[PDB]
DNA sequence: TTTTTTCGTAGCTGAGGCCCTCAGCTACGTTTTTTTTTT
DNA sequence: TTTTTTCGTAGCTGAGGGCCTCAGCTACGTTTTTTTTTT
C-alpha cells in the first residue's frame, strides 16, 4: 500500500463522484489516498473508461530513485 | 457510459468512521454527509470497512445502496456507542462457505473441535482434554473474571463486575460504558469481515442462537489482547464523553495491531479445526 | 409474513410508532405490532430512531427497487435467526432430504408428481426439457420468432428482443424471490436444485413461478416490439408483483417447499 | 523520505518555480515529489511566504491510518 | 516577497540526472533544459546531487548561478562520459574542515595513518604494519590487478588492460569504454559529496598534486564493491551505446546502495584515522 | 594571470579558440593562450565546447555579477592547484608565519610598520582603531551625520542610509576579492586575520583595500541621498573596479601578502 | 582606424480561453441474463 | 368516507466567474552587512 494522487481534468460529474469512492478530494480534481498495487490498477480502468474527453494524471509512490511513478490518460502540454 | 463497482479487500481498508448530525445522500455516485448548515463532507465509503451511524444521522437509499455495493456495512449505534443495527447485501454470502460453516455447526463432534481451537487461540494454551462444550464455557468465564479483575488492579480502576441497564446509559459505571463502547468497535470490524469473507454472523459455535453468535465467538478470541485493556486505561482518567476517546483509541490499536488483515484467517483457522476440508 | 411497502418519503418515530413523512406532513402512520418488514423503494429516507426502533422490535429492514424488483440491501445481514438457516442448511446437506425438498418444487412447479425413480441430478434434464417446451409454446401462443433461448452473461446487446426480454424479467423475478426468501428469514445462497451461486435458493423458489406471470409478459412485451422493451419489462414484472401480491404469496410457498424435508421446523 | 504533493491555485510565478527547484510539476499548479520531514517543512515555509493571494494545499504520505495529512495556506471550500 | 533559497542533505537527492543538446535557462527561477523544437523539460535541480551536461548543451549564466546556490554539482562530459568539467559555489567550503583535512596532509605521519585506513576499508583488513606510502601503494595496485583479472573471467570479458586513447574515444575497448563512464559516474557523486561536506578535492593521501586527487582517494575505496562490477556485466553484452546503459547502472546502484548517504560518513571516518580530534 | 570579461553573448569554439557570439555575428575573438581566467559577466551563455576547450588548456570559469561585484559560481570548485591550498594553508597554520603574513597585511594596509611586541590577537584592536578613525574623518569630509558603524546583520532596513551604503560596498568588495583570489588559486576559507568564516581571506584581503575607493564612494553617495542608495553603489563600485582595473592588482597583491611567510612559493 | 546596444530574465498587463460551479429544468427509480443451442 | 404528485438523484444547458497562458513591453544585471557601541 502506498500514496496516490490523481488530478482529473475537464471530466463528466460521474467521475469525479466514482473516485471519491475511495479517494479523498482535496481539490477540484485533485484526489488523494493509500491504495495497493491492484487497487490502483483498478482505479485507473476506471478512469480510462470513466475520462470520456478530458484528461487525467495518475502518481504514486514507489521505491525508484525519484520515489514515484506516473501515467496519463488523453493528451496534456506536460 | 458506465462501469461496475466492487469492493476492495478488507484488509486495504480504514476499519470504522463515526457519522453524525447529518443527512447522508449521494452525490454524482459518490457517498456525502450534509450537516445543518449546509457544509458537504465526502466520505471514501469503498475505503472503509465500517462506517457508524450516530443519532441525527438520516440516511437516503441511494446511501445505503451504495455501502452495500462497495462492501461497506452500515453500523447503527446507540448510546454508549453500542451496536443497534447493521445493513449489508444479502446476497453476499458463499454457498461452499455457508454450507461449510453450517456442517461444522451442526455436528457435536465437529463443533467441540473448532471450540477447542478457539479456546487455545484464546488462552494460548490447549484446553483439558475431553471437556464438552459446556465445561469449556464454564472454565473461559472463569478465566474471564481473573482477566478482568487483573486489568482493574493494574490500571488502577474500581471494578464492580460487568453492569449495564439496558433502560438507561447513566446507570452504569464509567468503566463499563467504556468496555461496551469498544466492544462494540471490535464487532463492528468483526462482523465486516465474518460477511466479507462470506460466512454468516448468525451460526456460531461458543455463543448459539443468537443473531451475532459467530462474531461473538470471533471477537473474544482477540478481545483482550487489544481492546478491553484501552478501555481500562481511558476509563482511569475519568473523561467526560469516554465514547469518542474509545473510538479513536480502538482505530489506533486496529491500525497497529493489523486488526482487518488479521481477522479473516482468524476465522479460516478456526474453522479449520474441524478437519473437513475447507472449500478455496 | 406482515409487511409494508414505503417509497418518497422519510421513515421517523412518533410517539414510539413507524412514520413515513413528505412535505405534505405524515403520509403513512405504522403501528409497531402491524409489520414484521419493511420494504424501503426508491426515494425513501432512514432516520436513526428509526433503524433504533426497528431493533428493538426486531423489524427487518429491506432496501428495494420498486414493489421488489431489485435488492440492494439488507438489516440483519447474513440472517437474523439461527435456526431457520441451519434448518435450510440441515434440509441441503442430507441427500434424502435434499431430495424430497427437490421432489416438492417439481411438483409446485408442473402441477405433477416427480418421477420416482430419478435422482436430483436426473429431475434437472426433465425440468429442462418441459422448459424449452413452454418456451415454445409461448412464442407460437404470441406470435414471437424462436429458435430457443440464446444471452450471452457478458453481452446484453448480443441477444434479440425476446430474449433480452426474458432475462430483463427473470431479473425481477430474481429481485422479488430475494426479498421473499430474506423476509421468511432463509438464505439466498443455500440452495437446492440450484448449488453453489450466492442467489442459488433464489433461482430455485423463483423457477417454481417464473411461467405463470412473468415470462408470458416476456414475450407480449417482445410482441408489442416498443422502443425501450427492457425498461417497459421492468414496470410491467413491477406492477404486476403489486396487483398480484406475489411477494406474500411466495412466503408461504418457501415455507411449504422447506416443509417437504418432514423435518419440524422452527417455532 | 515519504511522497509529497502540492497543489497551488492562484499564485505568483516566483512560487511557481520556486516549487520547482525541489519538485515535478506534473499539471499546472501540482507538483510531485520525495521528501524528507524537514524538507516538507522548508517547501511549506517557502509556499507561506510567496504564495500571497492565492491558496495552497500540501499533501504527504504518513503511518497514521489513512496514510496521509495534508494541511492549507490561504481559504478554499474543500 | 523574496525568500533565500538553501541546498538541501546530499542523501536526500536523486544522484544525477544526464542532459544533452537544449539550452538551459532559468525560468521563473526555475533549471529548464529547453530542445531544437521548443520544448521545455524542467529540472527539479535542487533535488540532484549531479547535473551531468553532455555535448550541445549551452547553459545560461542564470542557471549555473542557480545551480550553484541550490548546491548542485555541474559536471561537463565529454566522449565515453568522461568528466571534463565541473561547476559549483566556491565559498562553499568550510575552514575548520579545510584546515583540518590540510594538517592531515601535511604531516607524513598523519597522512600515513589516513592511506591505513583507505586501505582496510577498501580491502577489509589491516595494511601489513610498518609500511610506507609508496609501498602501500604498490600492494594496492597489485591487488586491483587481480581485481580485474576476477572481473574478467567471472563475467568472461576479455581484458587486455586498463587502456584508452585521449586522441580517440574509438581506439579504446568496449570494456575500458564501460569502466571509464561508470568511474566517471562515481567521481561525479563522491566531488558532490567531498564539496557539500567542506572538503577540498585537490588535497588527497594516497593520490597527490591532482585537482581530484581526494576524489579519486574516495572513489576508490568503494569503485570495486559497486560501479566496476557493473561495468564488466554490460561490456558483457557488447552494446551499442553502452554509456546510457552504464549510467542507469550507476545510478540503479547508487540507489540500492545508499551510495550518497554513505559518502560523507565514508570521508569523515577516512580523515578520523589521523587522530586529531575531527571538526563540527 | 591575464584574463576577460564577457558579457552579453554566448561563449563557443571556432577553429580552437575562444569565441563570444551576438545577433551581430562574432563580437569578441579570444586566442587559446591569451587568457588564464575568463569571468562571466550577467545575460552570458556557455557552450558545451567552450567548457571542453577550457578544461584542455587548463582555462579558470568563473561566474561573476558585473566587474565581478558577485561571485556566483566558478570551474574546479574546492580550488584547482594542491600546492597553491597546502601553501597557503601551511602559512594560516604555523603562528610564526601566520605572524608574518598578518603583519605584512598590516603594512600593506596602512602604509607604517606593524608593531613588534604585538601578537594578531592585539594587533587585532589597533586595526579597529584606525578604522573607527577612518571612518570618523570620511564622516567629517564627506559632511555626513556619523555616530559610529551600526548594522544588523539580520535585517538591512534598520540601518541609516551611511551604514546600508557602506555595506553594498564592502558587498561588492568582497566580490572582486574573492574573484581575484579565485583566480590567484587560493581558497577563499583560509585567513589570516579573519577566521573560521567560509570567506575569511576575502576579509582579510579586502579589509587592505577598503578605505581607498569604495568606502569614500560609499559616503559621497550617502551624502548625495539619492533614491536607491545601495543600487547606485553597487553601480558606482561596478565603475570603479573597471576603470581603476582593481581585479588585476589584487592578485599580486595576494602573492605578496603570502610571500611574507618567507617560504618558498610554488611554480 | 571611431561614433561598436548586445543577452538573459522578471514584472506588469490585457486578451484569450479553458473549465469549474451552480441554478433551473426534465426525467426516472434501471447497467438486467443462473447449466441457453426450440418444438 | 374519494378524486391522496410525493422524494432522491442524474443528465443537460446556459450564465457566471475564476485562473492559467502568453504576447508585448519595460527594466535591470541586485536580496547586500564579517569581531559594529565614532573621533
Amino acid at each position: 500500500m502506498s500514496m496516490l494522487v490523481v488530478v482529473t481534468e475537464n471530466v463528466p460529474p460521474r467521475l469525479r463522484g466514482r473516485l471519491a469512492i475511495w479517494l479523498l478530494e482535496v481539490r477540484a480534481g485533485v484526489y488523494v489516498g493509500d491504495v495497493s498495487a491492484k487497487i490502483r490498477e483498478m482505479i485507473w480502468e476506471q478512469i480510462a473508461g470513466l475520462a470520456e474527453e478530458g484528461n487525467v494524471v495518475m502518481a504514486w509512490a514507489t521505491n525508484t530513485e525519484t520515489g514515484f511513478e506516473f501515467q496519463t490518460f488523453g493528451l496534456n502540454r506536460r | 457510459t458506465w462501469l461496475p463497482l466492487n469492493p476492495i479487500p478488507l484488509k486495504d481498508r480504514v476499519s470504522m468512521i463515526f457519522l453524525q448530525y447529518g443527512q447522508i445522500d449521494v452525490i454524482d455516485g459518490a457517498f456525502v454527509l450534509i450537516d445543518k448548515t449546509g457544509i458537504r463532507t465526502h466520505i471514501p465509503v469503498g475505503s472503509v470497512a465500517c462506517i457508524m451511524l450516530e443519532p441525527g444521522t438520516r440516511v437516503s437509499h441511494a446511501a445505503v445502496r451504495l455501502a452495500a455495493q462497495v462492501g461497506t456495512l452500515l453500523v447503527w449505534v446507540g448510546e454508549a456507542g453500542v451496536r443497534v443495527y447493521a445493513s449489508g447485501q444479502p446476497g453476499g454470502a458463499r454457498s461452499d462457505k455457508l454450507l461449510y460453516q453450517a456442517k461444522l455447526a451442526l455436528d457435536e463432534d465437529l463443533r467441540l473441535k473448532v471450540v477447542r481451537k478457539m479456546f487455545e487461540l484464546r488462552f494460548g494454551e490447549p484446553a483439558p482434554a475431553r471437556r464438552s462444550v459446556e465445561q469449556l464455557r464454564g472454565i473461559e468465564g472463569s478465566r474471564v473474571r481473573a482477566t478482568y479483575a487483573l486489568l482493574a488492579k493494574q490500571y488502577g480502576v474500581t471494578w464492580n463486575g460487568r453492569r449495564y441497564d439496558p433502560k438507561d446509559w447513566e446507570k452504569g459505571d464509567t468503566i463499563n460504558q467504556c468496555i461496551s463502547a469498544a466492544t462494540s468497535c471490535l464487532y463492528g470490524v468483526t462482523e465486516a469481515a465474518i460477511l466479507a469473507a462470506g460466512y454468516a454472523p448468525a451460526i456460531g459455535f461458543v455463543h448459539t442462537g443468537k443473531p451475532l453468535s459467530f462474531v461473538y465467538d470471533i471477537a473474544d478470541i482477540i478481545k483482550f489482547d487489544t481492546v478491553v485493556p484501552k478501555a481500562f486505561e481511558i476509563a482511569r482518567r475519568n473523561p467526560g464523553e469516554p465514547d469518542r476517546e474509545v473510538r479513536l483509541a480502538c482505530r489506533d490499536i486496529f491500525r497497529s495491531s493489523k486488526t482487518l488483515a488479521k481477522l479473516i484467517p482468524l476465522i479460516e483457522d478456526v474453522l479449520a479445526a474441524g478437519e473437513i476440508q475447507p472449500p478455496a
